[PDB]
């Protein structure tokens, strides 16, 4: 009968939803209530566990994007409890994801802004450097060591091609495949690749992710032009 | 001096003809590569000879 | 059973199970422990087993032989006629089996192997006897 | 306005009758069947490729392979097969190439590269390729995935309301869907690979400084056959670049 | 604990003060302080009485039962106690206006991350149209099928 008498299940599901969004960047959703952010925080604070994370998360409120200090052992227990409470299958959820989320929260309250916000703050400050370099230097630096590195395998590389011909089998496959609205289902996959395109770096990250990535899709219209001579 | 070298070819009796074009920028670069490798080798050789003689 | 024989040399696909049974029986007392075979028996019956019907491995076998001062459980040596493990114990004190040490040793392991994935670790545990 | 008109008259002008119609809804049925069978063709191609992969002794689910890093064998095999399939779809001619090629799995972030998980060194005496297993796994982090969604539409009464009125190894779909990821990735890589294989390292500086311009070189270059770019919108808000 | 209850009360007080004398929104104020406010409520038994109701109205529009005069008076007591100022008397009903504010406030959007756009006509008659000849070639299929 205390105020804690709550849909803890609802609050859990919504906390997990929020984390799943902002951290894993999982998939399209409509995660557009400031309201239940509070429900999430209180769901945290109904334990000194997870409040342990909140100890760090509080530092958002001073809003300066200072690079967080590590106390190594406790940060390790932090990572532990993080993945645990997230109940994820230990998908290598690491310090980089952690600080990404930290910066997410260090971007949220930043808004005193209640009007609808079209603001995809793709950027992150905390890239362990004073300021962003170009990519060209890395095009030097990785290429060099790559040329230093030596092949991990041989290919026999003679004439080989595989094929199969069990037409009935293949049709059985087709039928099993039939239901899926792949049309829908794969756009999110493409978005996955997109996310990965910038997740690739927390390291002087590319600014011009935008318009050449868009040009890739313009290549479809280029294909239509090639069809139309 | 961008020199998009320009070329055409003909069937004998001039039925019709084809055009292509190309760019030195690869070739000059490879030339420079070869040059620098060559001279580097020469200098290294010279130094080696000196050292051995001593 | 068919599969097990298959993995084994199959001089007689027709050989009676009880053959294998007693063959394994020959070693019980000298090794004082339960064959995995016999555990899978009384595991993969519907009912007289761990009983997938209800998921009751709680039906551990307490197994005794003539003149013994002790018996062989599914889970190690036990003193006679007692409920498999006293809650009071020389407990697996958490200084051992601390998450922290487990993880540290596991990282050592992973590095040494050069292995990306598929590794898990667990402490041993003990019952009446250690 | 396409209000097609029709008149019929008997011999000796004894009688004349008129009617009128419109190509509307005829065009709709055409478009319907068109996209229908083309989507079917793409689905069939996907099934074909996946089936082909099925021969390759999948002792493990696909993801397990990359979750392991001890192997390089299986990985390079799969990759080479993918490239073979792509080239075959560009070229109705099953074939083999320079019969020496080889691979490396890059394994450190500090050996990774922005944007492209794959790269070729065209002839270091011979062709060689390098690939980011770490980033591959990051794409494999498919906890991303969920189907339950809703398509955008427009102008349905004209456009879509018409469309309203029509209708062991037995593995599930989501993984298969994921296949498309590496499909499209290897496509994007193949583009640059083909390009520089045919052309200069200057236009392999370019195409990598940005992809962008290569549309020009693709002009007169494409096989007159489309690839894997049906649904014509692929974009976000853009003006919000807010420099 | 960690909780700087000093600042928590100071912030809560200033925030609610400006908000409630507007009877309404507090444009200057960073959203964090909403969270700090509810923290204060949860950690202050004196104000759980009304925190209860705020909780109820964290979902849309809900309308609240009768309160006996004891409750009304303790409510106004805690209000004036948080807002101890000579400025004005307090009225029971203005909480309703503050409610109508809070509802929209918390209902507000939060953010976006970028999302692709997908479905449209890929093409139309503005593409090569099929012709009899290729269909002749194809229907040669049946002249091969025979049987």
């Amino acid at each position: 009968p205390s105020e804690e008498l709550i849909n803890m299940r609802r609050y859990r599901n919504a906390a997990r939803k929020l984390i799943h969004h902002y951290s894993l960047n999982s998939t399209s959703s409509t995660e557009y209530k400031i309201s239940d952010v509070v429900m999430t925080m209180i769901f945290l604070l109904r334990s000194e566990k997870y409040h342990s994370l909140f100890k760090l998360l509080e530092t958002t409120f001073d809003d300066y994007t200072c690079r967080p200090q590590m106390t190594q052992v406790q940060t390790d227990t932090l990572l532990d409890a993080v993945r645990s409470l997230l109940e994820m299958p230990s998908t290598t959820i690491d310090l980089t994801t952690v600080d990404i989320m930290r910066s997410s929260f260090a971007r949220c309250f930043n808004s005193p802004i209640m009007r609808y916000a079209k603001i995809v703050l793709l950027q992150n400050v905390a890239l362990q450097r004073d300021k962003r370099t170009t990519l060209e230097e890395l095009l030097i630096e990785r290429g060099e060591k790559i040329q230093m590195l030596q092949p991990q395998q041989y290919i026999n590389s003679g004439t080989e091609i595989p094929f199969c011909d069990d037409a009935e089998f293949l049709n059985r496959l087709l039928k099993h495949i039939d239901p899926y609205p792949l049309s829908r289902m794969y756009y999110n996959a493409a978005n996955t690749m997109f996310y990965t395109t910038m997740e690739n770096y927390a390291v002087s990250n590319c600014k011009f992710n935008i318009e050449d990535y868009n040009n890739i899709f313009k290549v479809m219209e280029n294909i239509r032009k090639h069809s139309n001579k | 001096k961008c020199n998009k070298v320009r070329t055409v070819t003909e069937i004998v009796n001039s039925d019709e003809k084809i055009q292509k074009t190309y760019e030195l920028a690869e070739f000059d670069l490879k030339n420079l590569s070869s040059l620098e490798s060559y001279e580097t080798l020469k200098i290294k050789l010279a130094l080696s000879k000196y050292m051995a003689m001593l | 059973i068919k599969q097990a024989q298959s993995l084994l040399g199959i001089p007689d696909y027709s050989q009676t199970v009880v053959d294998f049974v007693k063959m394994f029986q020959k070693i019980i007392f000298p090794y004082q422990l339960v064959p995995n075979v016999i555990i899978k028996l009384n595991n993969f019956d519907q009912m007289v087993s761990s009983a997938p019907n209800k998921a009751e491995p709680y039906k551990k076998i307490r197994l005794f032989c003539k003149n013994d001062s002790i018996a062989i459980s599914s889970s190690g040596i036990v003193p006679i006629n007692m409920p498999d493990f006293s809650p009071p114990n020389t407990f697996d004190y958490s200084d051992y089996a601390n998450r922290t040490n487990i993880n540290f040793v596991t990282q050592r392991v992973l590095t040494d192997g050069g292995f990306s994935s598929g590794i898990t670790v667990t402490p041993v545990k003990y019952n009446y006897y250690l | 306005c396409n209000k097609v008109r029709t008149v019929t008259e008997i011999v000796n002008s004894d009688e004349k009758i008129q009617k009128t119609y419109e190509l509307a809804e005829f065009d709709l049925k055409n478009l319907s069947s068109l996209e229908s069978y083309e989507t079917l063709k793409i689905k069939l191609a996907l099934s074909k490729y996946m089936a082909m992969l099925s021969t390759l002794e999948m002792t493990q689910p696909l993801l397990e392979i990359f979750r392991n890093k001890a192997d390089t064998r299986q990985i390079a095999a799969v990759v080479f097969s993918t490239l073979a399939f792509i080239h075959n779809r560009f070229h109705p001619l099953v074939t083999n190439f320079t019969n020496k090629m080889e691979f490396v799995v890059t394994e450190t972030n500090d050996t990774s590269i922005p944007g492209e998980p794959i790269l070729f060194t065209e002839n270091e005496g011979v062709l060689l390729c390098s690939v980011d297993r770490p980033s591959i796994v990051k794409m494999l982090s498919r906890e991303f995935d969920t189907e339950a969604l809703v398509n955008f539409e427009n102008d349905n009464c004209n456009v879509r309301i018409a469309k309203t009125f029509g209708a062991d190894f037995s593995i599930t779909e989501v993984e298969a869907t994921q296949y498309l990821t590496l499909l499209l990735t290897v496509e994007h890589a193949y583009l640059h690979y083909y390009i520089f294989k045919n052309y200069g390292v200057f236009e392999y500086c370019k195409s990598l400084t940005d992809h962008s311009l290569f549309t020009n070189k693709l002009r007169s270059t494409m096989s007159t056959k489309t690839s894997n770019l049906l649904l014509s919108k692929f974009k976000f808000t853009i003006e919000d670049f807010d420099k």
